[PDB]
């Protein structure tokens, strides 16, 4: 027992990651197979940054622009291409250490892990979600561009996210690996604000369905509810509407515990009117909304990688 | 606020 923010084992990822120059400036980029992968705006000056002609900046640019580092080993940049904001470096090495892999741009409400780097090397690893609003609650300085995010599922990594910017409030947005921002976000130095952030209902929905597993019940209480009145008064809560989907995909965690997901939408439903009056659940003050119900299942049932 | 690009700068 026990429950932790758990992330995924990083090595497979950790491998991958290679320093990325060009002009006057430095972030990370992702080697797999013969590509380098990096955010486009490592051509950008910090003047650039504010209005920035990608297309025009990169007739400037050739392969020898492009320094690619690997520990202490220079790789052959042989080409490269932009795709949409993100870069592909073509280098004449194929990275020996590349894992199984898939490319995934996943929905709001899913997590990952984040492998923050600088400078080609990892400083630590930690669990995040996209949030409703397309952004993400990690924690990236200058130079962290290029880290990404990823998913395992036994041997295969999928890559959800790479890290491009910061946004006011401390969050941060990024895009696919195919170079595509999640939300409405550019890669520019412009007035750049997240919506409303949205709580992740059935994510905290399930982390109720982990505190039971884990012994913590003081919450459950004697009533059940409908989807339709429990997004009444979430609504009010920012919280994200709750669907039958949702309700679909919490049935592992409801058949394990017993619980039925609207019982449990009753509980939610009085803690978000009533709080959670100085008790604390799974050691946590507030409902965690970054667990989803995969999550939970992995962490209690010991779900372990190739 | 406006965003920032996270890169780094050459050293």
């Amino acid at each position: 027992s026990g429950f932790r923010k758990m992330a995924f084992p990083s090595g497979k990822v950790e491998g991958c990651m290679v320093q990325v120059t060009c002009g006057t400036t430095t972030l990370n980029g992702l080697w797999l197979d013969d590509v380098v992968y990096c955010p486009r705006a490592v051509i950008c000056t910090s003047e650039d940054m504010l209005n920035p002609n990608y297309e025009d900046l990169l007739i400037r640019k050739s392969n020898h622009n492009f320094l690619v580092q690997a520990g202490n080993v220079q790789l052959r940049v042989i080409g490269h291409s932009m795709q949409n904001c993100v870069l592909k470096l073509k280098v004449d090495t194929a990275n020996p250490k590349t894992p199984k892999y898939k490319f995934v741009r996943i929905q709001p409400g899913q997590t990952f892990s984040v492998l923050a780097c600088y400078n080609g090397s990892p400083s630590g690893v930690y669990q995040c979600a996209m949030r409703p609003n397309f952004t993400i609650k990690g924690s990236f300085l200058n130079g962290s561009a290029g880290s990404v995010g990823f998913n395992i599922d036994y041997d295969c990594v999928s890559f959800c996210y790479m890290h491009h910017m910061e946004l006011p409030t401390g969050v941060h947005a990024g895009t696919d690996l195919e170079g595509n921002f999640y939300g409405p976000f550019v890669d520019r130095q412009t007035a750049q604000a997240a919506g409303t952030d949205t709580t992740i209902t059935v994510n905290v929905l399930a982390w109720l369905y982990a505190a039971v597993i884990n012994g913590d019940r003081w919450f459950l209480n004697r009533f059940t509810t409908t989807l339709n009145d429990f997004n009444l008064v979430a609504m009010k809560y920012n919280y994200e509407p709750l669907t039958q989907d949702h309700v679909d995909i919490l049935g592992p965690l409801s058949a394990q515990t017993g619980i039925a997901v609207l019982d449990m939408c009753a509980s939610l439903k009085e803690l978000l009117q009533n709080g959670m009056n100085g008790r604390t659940i799974l050691g946590s003050a507030l409902l965690e909304d970054e667990f989803t119900p995969f999550d939970v299942v992995r962490q209690c049932s010991g779900v372990t990688f190739q | 606020t406006s965003a920032v690009l996270q890169s780094g700068f050459r050293k």
